[PDB]
RNA sequence: GGAUUUGGUGGAUUACUAGC
């Protein structure tokens, strides 16, 4: 073999990408509206989805089951964007910020 | 894992194994024995088939049913796969996978496959 | 780029490209010097736009000379790539032209822009 | 415009996107960001990449490590022919993903610093639909892509 | 500190190079004749750079 | 399927140790059954996976695909010591009595270990054992004089005589559980089977 | 090549005709000549007949 | 097989049997000077008379041709027929013909060669029997008026099927089809032998090498996308360069250098191959021009390396060879020039190599670092090793000065290396 | 990544007792 083992190399190949599909996150609990925003937890293995369904659905992405941790419906609060937040100083602090075409924003 | 008699005579056998293989074995002469192909026919609708780009051999055959009343006209075989929600067809004359896939439609694994005469 | 004159300020360069991109959407836009040169020959061109950064600039310096002869407004924009993307193409453009079309849905804006261009001239 | 929020948000630098028109989005990559947040102060790092989207689909790349009023872009990606709706860099900044919600499968992955688009993936059979959201895991090389149909499809980058 | 910081530092340090496509050395046949080979190698490097 | 790949109660039944996948990395956690712990050992390698988990009377022995065995203290949240066999084959089963520790590799190779001494005592392979998904060591006195093995059938082996003693007809599918309920009576179960055989 | 040559000819000419401070060197013509020769070389290189 | 198919094989075997008048017209009609009608009108002796003079002119240009007057261009060769000889006699005839084509390879532009080769075509029918040998000599003349004539009078072997279109065609073979013939794996094996013979015989000349390297490079470009076939191009094409580097001719050495550089960029490869590559590059490096080309090459081969040890020190034997063939002052001059290529990781491997093996050369490392901006990891690793030197080696004015240089530039990183190490 | 066409070879198209 005259091709270097890419396992040792941390620089990915320029033209060839090694990718494999896994189970979909929303399969466990489908969303009734589009997925306007997505966010990965800084440390925990969690995914958040939000959209015009006004629902903040959070999934535990393991790649095989991807079950739903919890859901939060915000009536009259369309979800155009949502994001996780962790205080840089206080790692214990975790908060979620979501907003839409409204003159208000929600923190959880 | 499973075996079947292909014809009213003792000419050809149908066998399946945990190596994800289905074989035609002939008692009459070894050279006649052959392996059926798993090259999928092109779908009638015209869309792309949904499957992994890397070709992988179909899962083990839990159950199988054979008929020869209609050999040569279309698919004459059904097989059931482990942890899998639909049944694949085979054509003994073509020795190739069929163009029909049969689903339980109730979110259940296939457990029994049978044929009308 | 002393030859390029008059050169639109930053303010005017927004509107000129704004009409250009829409005129592209309405198929009211000709892109390339010779095509712009061709339009002037028929006198169907409302006015001409030019990129000052072209090198050698002289290849487009013949367009002004027609426009004065035909009394057509013309102007320079600083960036060619902006002109090309405004035209709606994957390549840089040095010159562009707009038809005379009094039935166009974008009519009033086109008269508006050249009123500044003639003012800039 | 560049504002320093630690000095009352005063402008500190001004420059123009070369060939910029109908700009849609901007993003930075190669360091800490919303997609790649830090856990402590020492983890704070500067981003070495910047991409500028546009309605036409052009994405101009700029090398942040290497200041002028007019900076030349390292590359001008043009594979997508529609407005760029999602721009995101890998946590390490080695990959840039550009997507557009206008047309189906309008998703491209760009190798960095080569600025070369990968060819093997995405394919015609790759299910993406109306791409509308993209996310990169902070670690593990996982990719989540949402669509107008409400499906979030997951992929794993075997390199990571 | 951590080793992965050093690794990511190594990643960001690496810089782009001009990749070779199919139509990069085709013109070489054009000027193929009565040329000093040192100049040929230098010009190959130019195209590579 | 379930998120928990593998789980095991302690012998007292007061603590449950479980392993789950976070992103592409497995994490091992322990909870008090009688009554939250946010501390999990995180496998730094995606390739690394746990194949076997065994409580010790207060460490848990975790066999990996890598071919080495891990003695984990829950409080320190760190692996105290690493048992590594010469080969790299994944460990298929693990069992313990006091200092005694026996494991099996995908090469169908036996190995004996001492917890107190931190040493590999012996390793050998018995013919007529092509596959071995289960190791169970029979509770006879205070010493291991015999061992029970099953892959699809079940076989009994002597350590000193290093050959099979008796073979039982097992399940068609691979054996999944091989617990010994009492003397001369051990239960057997197999993957995808509704039936448990008392032998 | 007639179309390509004519396009470059206009480019060279508009430089020749109107350039206020043209150097009598033909550099714009030379570089344009290089491009068309490259255009010719690839064009003639193509073979319609199957090999 | 059908009777015709077996019969067709017989026809090919006895192509030159010269059976009847009709066949003999075809065999004699083939010519490289005269048209068919005149060619049929001529006899062997008239052809020999011209060729004998043609060889004499060649002998004046190049002495080695005079040898063939004794064996191929002898007066008694007129009566020699190949069909009547035995296999032992034929191979000896073939071997002599093989050598003549090699020397004639570089003088095809000269008219006398074309006349001299006419005797070989007419007398021994090299065009039908030694078909492959003749083409392999004249590939680089593909655009030449001589080459098209070769095609008209000859039957292409299986491997040269790409040229079948242009046989008896107004247009000469184009640049692209040369690549297509070279893309075939088997032809490279065939040409591998041909270039191998020339290297042994010191018969290679610039038009060949520059034509080869320039065809060989294009095979990479066409085949860049697919990795697997590039992998098949490694066991053969790298072997080509090793032979070229072995040639004492500087021409061959640089020809190999163009080959190595493009492979590495096209296909990343083990450091072991790279370390072996430079060692062979340096083993037979004598010419100044190759010395300039080699140093550029050696940098590039490391530029492609993207694995652990990318900047690790050269081995001891490897370090010794490089300095002997490239003095430190040479690389400083290399580092002075503004248009220098990227060699940050090669120099980094060198600075560490100096650090491990030479105590005198430390103060040059200072100058080396000033000339080239090293990437911050390359700086970090250089800092890392230099820390060990202080603990092991005695403190020196240069050694502390090297520290002081790092004190001046990026103070914080120096502490970080000290913090991690001591 | 998908689709259309096609060249070649291999095994059968007769019931398996060794070669020359």
């Amino acid at each position: 073999n005259y091709k270097d083992t890419l396992s040792n190399s941390k620089l990915l190949p320029p033209k060839k990408l090694d990718i494999v599909r896994l189970k979909d996150a929303n399969a466990s609990h489908p969303s009734h509206s589009a997925i306007q925003s997505l966010s990965f937890h800084p440390s925990k293995p969690l995914l958040l989805t939000g959209g015009y369904d006004k629902t903040l659905r959070i999934y535990h992405i393991d790649g095989k089951t991807n079950h739903l941790v919890t859901s939060l419906h915000l009536v009259g609060s369309p979800i155009q964007t949502c994001t996780f937040y962790t205080s840089l100083s206080n790692q214990n602090q975790q908060n979620i910020f979501t907003a839409g075409r409204r003159r208000y924003m929600h923190s959880w | 894992s499973y075996i079947a008699f292909a014809d009213s005579q003792s000419h050809f056998m149908l066998s399946a194994s945990k190596d994800r293989s289905l074989w035609s074995f002939s008692l009459r002469k070894d050279a006649q024995s052959q392996e059926m192909s798993q090259r999928l026919h092109k779908k009638q609708d015209g869309g792309r088939v949904g499957g992994s780009t890397i070709k992988s051999k179909f899962p083990e055959i839990v159950a199988l049913a054979i008929e020869n009343a209609r050999i040569g006209e279309w698919e004459n075989i059904i097989t059931a796969h482990k942890d899998e929600k639909f049944a694949r067809t085979w054509d003994m004359r073509n020795k190739r996978v069929g163009r029909w896939t049969f689903d339980t439609t109730d979110d259940g694994f296939v457990k029994s496959v049978a044929m009308s005469q | 780029n002393p030859k390029a004159f008059p050169l639109a300020d930053a303010a005017l360069t927004q509107q000129i490209l704004d009409v250009v991109q829409q005129a592209a959407n309405l198929r009211q836009l000709k892109k390339g010097a010779n095509e712009a040169t061709k339009t002037l020959n028929r006198g169907i061109s409302e006015f001409i736009i030019m990129a000052a950064d072209c090198e050698p600039i002289e290849i487009l310096l013949h367009l002004p000379l027609l426009c004065e002869d035909k009394n057509v407004p013309y102007v320079f924009v600083p960036s060619r790539v902006a002109l090309g993307r405004a035209c709606g193409v994957s390549r840089p453009v040095i010159a562009a032209s707009i038809t005379t079309n009094d039935a166009s849905a974008i009519k009033t804006q086109i008269y508006a822009v050249k009123d500044k261009i003639e003012t800039l001239l | 415009w560049e504002f320093d929020l630690n000095k009352n948000g005063h402008v500190i630098r001004r420059w123009k996107d070369q060939g910029g028109v109908g700009i849609t989005k901007i993003q930075v990559g190669g360091g800490t960001t919303t997609t790649c947040p830090a856990l402590q102060i020492s983890k704070i790092k500067q981003n070495r990449w910047l991409a500028v989207g546009s309605e036409s689909g052009f994405v101009n790349l700029y090398d942040r490590n290497n200041t002028s009023s007019t900076p030349t872009p390292v590359a001008a990606l043009d594979q997508l022919t529609t407005t760029i709706s999602n721009l995101q860099f890998s946590p390490d900044g080695q990959i840039l993903c550009m997507a557009s919600r206008a047309v189906k499968d309008a998703l491209r992955l760009v190798h960095l610093p080569s600025c070369s688009v990968f060819s093997n993936w995405p394919t015609s059979g790759t299910p993406l639909g109306k791409v509308t959201s993209v996310a990169f895991s902070p670690s593990g090389g996982l990719l989540a892509v949402g669509n107008e149909q409400g499906k979030v499809r997951l992929w794993k980058l075997n390199h990571y | 500190e951590d080793e992965e910081d050093i690794a990511l530092e190594f990643i960001n340090g690496e810089k782009k190079d001009k990749l070779v496509n199919m139509n990069s050395f085709t013109s070489m046949f054009d000027n193929i004749q009565n040329v000093q080979m040192d100049t040929f190698f230098d010009r190959v490097m130019k195209v590579l750079t | 399927d379930s998120p928990v790949l593998q789980s095991a109660y302690d012998p007292s039944g007061q603590y449950l140790c479980y392993v789950t996948v976070a992103l592409d990395k497995q994490r091992v956690g322990v909870q008090p059954t009688q009554r939250w712990n946010e501390n999990f050992l995180y496998l730094e390698d995606s390739k690394l996976k746990v194949t076997c988990l065994k409580w010790v009377n207060v460490a848990i022995i975790l066999g990996m695909n890598n071919g080495e065995i891990w003695l984990y203290s829950v409080l320190a949240n760190e692996v105290t010591y690493k048992f590594t066999t010469g080969n790299s084959y994944e460990i298929k089963d693990i069992d313990l009595m006091g200092n005694q520790l026996w494991c099996i590799d995908s090469s169908d190779a036996f190995y004996q270990f001492d917890l107190l001494q931190f040493k590999l005592l012996q390793h050998f392979r018995i013919n007529n054992c092509v596959q071995l998904n289960k190791l169970t060591i029979v509770p006879a006195g205070d010493s291991v004089a015999q061992l029970l093995v099953a892959s699809h059938s079940i076989s009994l082996i002597d350590i000193e005589e290093k050959k099979v003693v008796m073979t039982f007809p097992g399940h068609v599918s691979p054996v999944s559980t091989l617990q010994v309920i009492t003397n001369e009576f051990f239960i057997s179960g197999a993957e995808g089977d509704r039936f448990l055989n008392v032998y | 090549i007639a179309r390509v040559l004519a396009a470059k000819a206009a480019v060279s000419l508009r430089y020749d005709a109107l350039a206020e401070d043209r150097d009598d060197s033909g550099d714009i013509g030379l570089e344009s000549r290089a491009k068309v020769e490259n255009r010719l070389s690839q064009l003639e290189g193509r073979d319609l007949r199957t090999t | 097989s059908s009777l015709s198919d077996q019969l067709a094989q017989v026809a090919s075997n006895n192509a030159t049997v010269a059976l009847d008048r009709k066949r003999r017209q075809k065999l004699h009609s083939a010519s490289l000077i005269y048209n068919s009608k005149t060619a049929a009108t001529q006899d062997y002796d008239f052809i020999f008379e011209n060729a004998s003079k043609a060889l004499e002119e060649l002998s004046q240009i190049e002495p080695k041709f005079a040898i063939f007057s004794r064996t191929l261009f002898s007066e008694s060769s007129i009566s020699l027929d190949r069909n009547v000889q035995t296999k032992e006699e034929i191979k000896d005839l073939d071997n002599a013909i093989n050598a003549y084509l090699l020397l004639a390879s570089s003088k095809w532009y000269l008219a006398p060669t074309l006349h001299a080769t006419e005797w070989l075509v007419r007398r021994f029918q090299i065009h039908v029997k030694n078909t492959e040998m003749l083409l392999l000599s004249t590939l680089n003349y593909y655009q030449t008026p001589v080459f098209k004539r070769i095609l008209s009078i000859i039957k292409l072997p299986p491997l040269f099927n790409c040229l079948s279109n242009f046989v008896r065609s107004e247009k000469p073979p184009t640049a692209l089809t040369m690549i297509k013939l070279f893309n075939d794996m088997d032809f490279l094996k065939l040409y591998t032998s041909y270039l191998d013979q020339c290297i042994k015989h010191n018969a290679t000349y610039t038009n060949q090498l520059l034509f080869t390297t320039c065809c060989f490079i294009n095979v990479v470009a066409f085949n860049s996308n697919n990795d697997e076939k590039l992998n098949q191009l490694v066991p053969i094409l790298l072997e080509i360069s090793a032979k070229l580097l072995a040639s004492k001719s500087k021409d061959c050495q640089i020809a190999a250098h163009t080959i190595l550089v493009v492979f590495a960029t096209a296909l990343p490869l083990k450091k072991t191959i790279i370390l072996a590559a430079m060692e062979t590059i340096l083993s037979n490096l004598d010419a100044k021009e190759a010395k300039h080309s080699a140093l550029l090459t050696i940098c590039k081969l490391f530029q492609t390396l993207k694995g652990q040890g990318n900047v690790d020190q050269l081995p001891s034997k490897i370090f010794k060879l490089f300095d002997s063939k490239f003095d430190t002052v040479s690389i400083l001059t290399f580092l002075d020039k503004e248009d220098k290529p990227v060699c940050d990781k090669f120099i980094t491997s060198y600075t560490r190599s100096i650090a491990r093996y030479d105590r005198s050369k430390l103060n040059i490392i200072l100058s080396l670092l000033k000339k080239i901006r090293l990437e911050r990891y390359e700086v970090r690793l250089i800092i890392t090793d230099l820390i060990y030197l202080s603990e092991i080696l005695e403190d020196k004015s240069q050694l502390v000065e090297l520290f002081e240089y790092f004190i001046s530039i990026n103070e914080d990183l120096v502490l970080k290396c000290l913090k991690s190490l001591g």
